[PDB]
């Protein structure tokens, strides 16, 4: 449940630095995706791609 | 495997013979720089537990040093245990278990200790064997699990007051490969 | 044994950073030194990628920075962290003073001038920092100070000739401006290491006043995380101002090109100097008024030269603990003061604080101090 | 007297009868402290840095030892104050004499 | 401000120092930490409080004055 991960990830520091960049990348995939749709759920309507459709 | 361990780091004191030339690279630099008085580095167990130990002797002025040096090699042992200081470790694990169980006293204190935990009295065959078993790999195994980031037990007594927060023991304790 | 110990650069690391002997015992209030740290170095990258996008020449000033609100990429939030770092800059200024003036630290003697020196270095590099970006605010206000450099005798209208270039504000006393903005902050930056360098010297203080030689803790890693976290309370305040108010602190007179002919009527500089602006206009005079500003801050000089007290603090000596707090008061009743315009009311409550301010301290702290000097059996 | 009350209702309002230290413990070092400080016994001088070093930690935790060990102030035995005024006395007889 | 070592002497003083993987990691965050926050706040406003009412007094009393002054027309 979380031994798991302190045994595979956060005993040694090699290990350590690529959990950190692989949960970086993960997390901007995520995060891009996330950021943008609530950020155009919060202004449905009135953004250019909606009227650039409209066009 | 940490009577091997603690056969290669083990024990100084102020009053041997022969400083600049010890095998034990923890000696050496304690004489090289005159940090310590002495220190024993060492096993003492009970029924399934106890203490892994060590204890050194010094001046308040030079205390972190020590501390320095001695969780470098613990370190040391963990990561690069090669094999001329595991086959060094063996030879005085072989003396100093053979020259013990000597005389009477010794001998009868052996068999007691043995028959009230084991059930039983390890042969001297069986220490032959459980010699010859245990290589660097069992050592970087052992010191992968049993020093590597674990929380320790600090007894500090005297002028304390150089020596250093506990959490530089843990900070330090482990290595981030500096 | 260790490269910490024995390099020559890593020992004047280890005794900066890693085994600092601090108090274990300090709250959030004594943060603000790495915090005023942290924001002088990001004000000094801000400011640079500014000047690399910024051209000083009164015919392209403000259309270079228009230049750097329109086409560099993420130019609008360099302009705003540099604009409003400033602004979180004086006022964490103002917490690193109001604790060493609070907690006792002014006993230590020379770091205080040199902290002084400090606080007229930081105040004339964002002033001429100010005098850059080319408003109607920029141009009135500055011309105003440096006619306020020609109030002094015998010395100050030659002197005033020979910072305009000229008679007046002109394209030479711009770069001269641009430059003194441009170059300063390295004076500032040595000026803090010799600060340190006296705090390290003699030793740090607690929030009690008993010095705590007892029980130090290593300095790290117990405040560099301490200081990180009051760094992310720092930087969420200051982007939280430049995302959702930019404005706020910005000013409406400011945009306009600088006219030499309008000279409005809500006439004001930054909210830093509005104490600047009132107990400038509080006495009748330019000589007065003059006087009375660097009488303040000499005033600032004198605070350690007049501890009476035997304990250290103003903690344990709650009627001038009351006293401070009515000085807190009054430092932000002129501020407001100085940031309305001059009216009737305003004018009696502005002259009413500033000779407040000045019998404060004069009069009213040694009296305290020697009320409590003589009320625990002393 | 009504300023004895008002020194009773003082040290009620100080603080430092809440932290558990005496009156001779928040002094103010100038090198004539540091000469008072030296100029004490050993169970004088080992009990003022206990009771420092229970301030500082108590200060550090924020948290205040109830009513029940506060130093009520009829049991303010000042201990430092005579060893104090005789290093004062003996530095002005140097300073007068370095004066004339 | 030198190294520690020589610092002050202090002796007779024992410290049972806890790892802090042994303890959680907000203990009585709330249950302890609430009631003696009032308390500190109880500790506080009698101190700090009547310089910022004393402002407030004086900021809205003179916007009011300000405006009358206005008014006067
Ligand atoms: C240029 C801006 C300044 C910077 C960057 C600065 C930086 C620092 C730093 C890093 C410290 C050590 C840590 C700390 O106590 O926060 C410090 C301490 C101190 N500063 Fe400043 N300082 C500045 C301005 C001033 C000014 C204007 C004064 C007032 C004259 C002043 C008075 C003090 C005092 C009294 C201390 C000792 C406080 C203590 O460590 O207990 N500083 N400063
Ligand atoms: C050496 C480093 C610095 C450089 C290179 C620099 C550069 C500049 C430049 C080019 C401007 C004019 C651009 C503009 O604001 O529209 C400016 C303005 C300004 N600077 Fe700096 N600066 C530096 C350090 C500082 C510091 C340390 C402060 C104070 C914390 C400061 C405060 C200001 C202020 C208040 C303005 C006026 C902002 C406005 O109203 O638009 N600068 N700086």
């Amino acid at each position: 449940l979380t031994a798991r991960l302190y045994s595979l990830l956060f005993r040694r520091t090699s290990t350590f630095a690529l959990t950190i960049v692989v949960g970086a990348l993960f997390f901007e995939r995520a995060f891009d995706q996330g950021a943008d749709a609530i950020y155009e759920h919060i202004n449905e309507g009135k953004l250019w791609k909606h009227i650039k459709h409209k066009y | 495997a940490l009577q091997v361990a603690n056969a290669i780091i083990g024990h100084y004191d102020c009053t041997y013979g022969g400083g600049m030339h010890l095998s034990s690279p923890l000696a050496s630099v304690a004489v090289t720089n005159k940090l310590c008085q002495s220190f024993q580095t060492f096993n003492i167990c009970y029924a399934d537990t106890g203490l892994l130990g060590a204890h050194f002797v010094c001046d308040h002025m030079s205390i972190d040093d020590m501390m320095f040096v001695l969780q470098g090699q613990w370190m040391r042992l963990c990561t690069s245990a090669t094999e001329s200081e595991v086959v060094r470790g063996k030879n005085l694990l072989r003396n100093a278990l053979v020259s013990h169980l000597d005389g009477t006293t010794p001998v009868c204190e052996d068999i007691g200790r043995s028959l009230l935990t084991y059930g039983r009295r390890i042969p001297l065959a069986e220490w032959e064997s459980r010699i010859a078993e245990v290589d660097a790999r069992v050592v970087r195994e052992v010191c992968s699990k049993y020093f590597y980031d674990q929380c320790p037990a600090v007894a500090g007594f005297g002028p304390i007051e150089q020596l250093p927060d506990y959490n530089r023991i843990r900070s330090g304790m482990f290595w981030l490969r500096f | 044994i260790n490269i910490r110990k024995t390099h020559p650069l890593m020992k004047i690391v280890n005794n900066a950073f890693i085994d600092l002997p601090a108090p274990s015992n300090i709250s959030s209030w004594w943060n603000f030194g790495s915090l005023l740290g942290i924001c002088l170095i990001l004000q000094i990258l801000t400011g640079l990628f500014l000047a690399m996008h910024y051209t000083p020449d009164t015919t392209t000033a403000f259309s270079s920075v228009t230049h750097i609100c329109r086409d560099v990429n993420y130019g609008w939030i360099i302009r705003y962290m540099h604009a409003n770092g400033a602004s979180m800059f004086f006022i964490c200024l103002f917490m690193h003073v109001g604790r060493g003036l609070y907690y006792g630290s002014y006993t230590f003697l020379e770091t205080w001038n040199i902290g002084v020196i400090l606080l007229f270095a930081t105040m004339a590099t964002a002033f001429m920092g100010y005098v850059l970006p080319w408003g109607q605010m920029s141009f009135w206000g500055a011309t105003v100070i440096t006619n306020l450099l020609s109030a002094i005798p015998y010395i100050g209208t030659n002197l005033v000739e020979w910072i305009w270039g000229g008679f007046s504000v002109d394209k030479a006393t711009l770069t001269r401006f641009f430059a003194f903005h441009f170059i300063f902050p390295f004076i500032i930056a040595a000026l803090a290491m010799v600060h340190l360098l006296f705090l390290h010297e003699t030793g740090s203080n607690n929030p009690t006043g008993i010095p705590s030689d007892t029980d130090k803790i290593p300095f790290h890693p117990y405040y560099t995380i301490k200081d990180i976290l009051g760094a992310i309370l720092l930087i969420l305040i200051l982007m939280l101002l430049v995302l959702f108010t930019p404005d706020l602190l910005g000013d409406p007179d400011n945009y306009t090109p600088a006219n030499p002919l309008n000279t409005p009527p809500h006439i004001k500089p930054e909210w830093y100097f509005l104490f600047a602006y009132a107990i400038l206009r509080s006495i009748p005079n330019k000589l007065g008024g003059v006087l009375a500003l660097v009488l303040s801050i000499l005033v600032l000089v004198i605070m350690p030269l007049l501890h009476t007290s035997k304990q250290r603090s103003m903690m344990f000596r709650p009627i001038s603990q009351c006293m401070f707090w009515i000085l807190v008061a009054d430092l932000l009743t002129l501020t407001w003061i100085g940031g309305q315009p001059v009216e009737h009311p305003y004018i009696i409550i502005g002259q009413l604080a500033s000779i407040m301010y000045f019998l404060i301290i004069l009069v009213m702290m040694p009296v305290a101090s020697i009320i409590e000097n003589n009320l625990l059996k002393w | 007297k009504w300023l004895e009350g008002i020194r009773k209702w003082y040290y009620n309002a100080a603080g430092f009868n809440k932290l558990g230290l005496m009156r001779d413990d928040t002094i103010h070092e100038n090198d004539d402290v540091k000469e008072a400080i030296r100029r004490l016994p050993e169970n004088l001088y080992n009990d003022r840095v206990f009771r420092i070093k229970r301030a500082l930690d108590l200060s550090m935790r924020q948290q205040i030892l109830p009513k029940e060990q506060w130093t009520k102030y009829e049991e303010d035995k000042f201990y430092l104050e005579p060893y104090l005024k005789e290093v004062i006395r003996e530095r002005k007889e140097r300073e007068e004499w370095t004066k004339k | 401000g030198r190294q520690f070592g020589h610092l002050t002497r202090v002796r007779h003083v024992i410290t049972y120092s806890l790892s802090p993987f042994e303890q959680r990691a907000f203990p009585h965050y709330f249950s302890k930490g609430i009631p003696n926050v009032l308390r500190r706040t109880r500790a506080c406003i009698l101190r700090v409080a009547p310089p910022f009412v004393v402002f407030y007094l004086v900021y809205t009393w003179g916007t009011q004055e300000f405006e009358k002054s206005k008014r006067k027309n």
